[PDB]
């Protein structure tokens, strides 16, 4: 995949190089489109004991190296595309890295012809900015589970959000109000795991 | 009047009031009885259980059966009825009576037998008024004595936590029903005389007040419905 070509076909102007620390934590650096294809050989550099990967300030850079089938155009920010990538340490990835970690299970599993599919509902809340209390001061009710009133009142936010997964392809399919207040859920199509641990990853 | 007038003396203030805290346990006014002949002997001193005679046995069956009605009289305010039936507080239990039971040396009844020659009724809270009590108790009690009343079994179980596993009649649940019990008993309000149907016009009229009060907690959990 030639990430350079679609930058300029889908005029994009910045990538996130991005990957998943111990701790879930999203680490990424923003490159501009004029430096993507050496990214996209050679990884992008991070120090590696600045993330949660229990490395040391002594040691040589970590090397992210994206997936370009991971590539997503930022819907809010179509300017902006975002790599799920790899990290390497030494010439080869480096076993403490999450996604690593998993693709080296799938692998074995791969192996004996196993091939596991995976779908998450990731539930969570919406809240105020200083994160206080719920957004909606109005849900209030005891058994406030898929609560018609509450659930419309942020149907704009949940509405983009789904559209978004619509255009990515993820087949969503279902938007609830979960069973606390100020709690809701969107559910999309199960896949091969690497899939979903990077739709997890960044529908987050 | 003591107790109140000394607290605010004191900068302090004295309440009776049956239940002027949610979570908390509420002020009962657990009342010790027996009866004695002039001669100076304790009538319900005796050979039966728990060092009861029949005497006593009789006239705590007249508590029993004169319990619903009773209630009107020793718990006489609205107020009352958050302090009966009410949800265990933040100590573990109420130590309030919630159903028409009684036990041994046992404080989750109605009626507790602490030793040999006495009843404790545990039904009055701080609300029942001095002379009213004593006298809607001793009509009951004396009705229980010439019927030869039976206060049924003794139960020695925790009422609060074994409870429901048993047949227990339950009090009346707010002053509208402890007062409808007053007026359907004869004896209670015929041992009462006049003072009977004058006290259940005013706390039918307290109770009517009470439902025309409009509650946060209705406004909470009404104004989406
Ligand atoms: N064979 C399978 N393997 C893995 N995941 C699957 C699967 N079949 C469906 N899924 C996925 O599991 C997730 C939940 O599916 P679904 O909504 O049908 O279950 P459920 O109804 O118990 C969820 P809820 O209680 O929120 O309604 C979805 O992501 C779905 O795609």
């Amino acid at each position: 995949t030639d990430l350079a070509s679609i930058a300029r076909e889908k005029g994009i102007e910045f990538f996130l190089i991005s990957f998943t620390d111990l701790l879930g934590v999203q680490r990424a650096k923003l490159v501009p489109a004029r430096a993507i294809a050496d990214m996209a050989v050679n990884g992008a550099g991070f120090a590696g004991f600045a993330a949660w990967l229990d490395m040391s300030p002594a040691d040589a850079d970590i090397l992210a190296i994206p997936d370009p089938e991971s590539l997503i155009q930022l819907p809010w920010k179509p300017s902006v595309g975002w790599l799920a990538a790899d990290v390497h340490f030494e010439g080869r990835p480096f076993p403490k890295a999450p996604r690593v970690a998993l693709k080296s299970v799938l692998a074995r599993a791969a192996g004996k012809d196993m091939h596991l599919k995976h779908g998450v509902e990731c539930e969570f809340f919406l809240i105020q900015p200083d994160g206080s209390a719920i957004s909606d001061p109005a849900d209030t009710q005891a058994k406030p589970c898929y609560d018609q009133d509450a659930l419309m009142r942020r149907f704009d936010v949940i509405a983009e959000i789904c559209s978004y997964m619509v255009d990515l392809g993820w087949g969503p399919y279902q938007n609830d109000h979960e069973d606390a207040n100020g709690q809701f859920e969107m559910n999309w199509d199960y896949a091969d795991a690497l899939v979903t641990a990077d739709r997890h990853a960044f529908f987050k | 009047f003591m107790v109140k007038s000394v607290a605010e003396r004191h900068g302090l203030r004295a309440t009776f009031m049956p239940k002027p805290f949610a979570h908390l346990t509420g002020n009962g006014c657990h009342t010790h009885l027996s009866m004695w002949t002039a001669a100076g002997d304790n009538l319900f001193e005796g050979d039966g259980e728990l060092g009861l005679s029949p005497t006593a046995y009789a006239f705590l069956g007249g508590l029993i059966g004169h319990a619903k009605g009773l209630t009107a009289v020793v718990n006489p305010t609205v107020n009352s009825y958050k302090r009966l039936n009410a949800p265990v507080t933040v100590s573990g239990a109420t130590w309030s009576p919630n159903t028409i039971t009684y036990g041994g040396n046992n404080r989750t009844h109605m009626v507790r037998i602490p030793d040999a020659g006495r009843l404790e009724l545990r039904l009055p809270d701080g609300a029942a008024n001095p002379y009213l009590m004593p006298a809607a108790i001793l009509a009951a009690g004396l009705d229980g004595i010439e019927t030869q009343a039976d206060p049924g079994q003794r139960l020695d179980i925790d009422m609060y936590v074994e409870g429901h596993s048993v047949e227990a009649e339950q009090l009346p649940l707010n002053l509208l029903d402890a007062v409808r019990a007053l007026e359907a008993d004869e004896v209670l309000a015929g041992g009462l005389g006049a003072a009977a149907a004058a006290f259940a016009k005013f706390k039918r009229a307290e109770w009517a007040d009470y439902k025309s009060q409009l509650t946060e907690w209705e406004r909470r959990t009404t104004l989406d419905c």
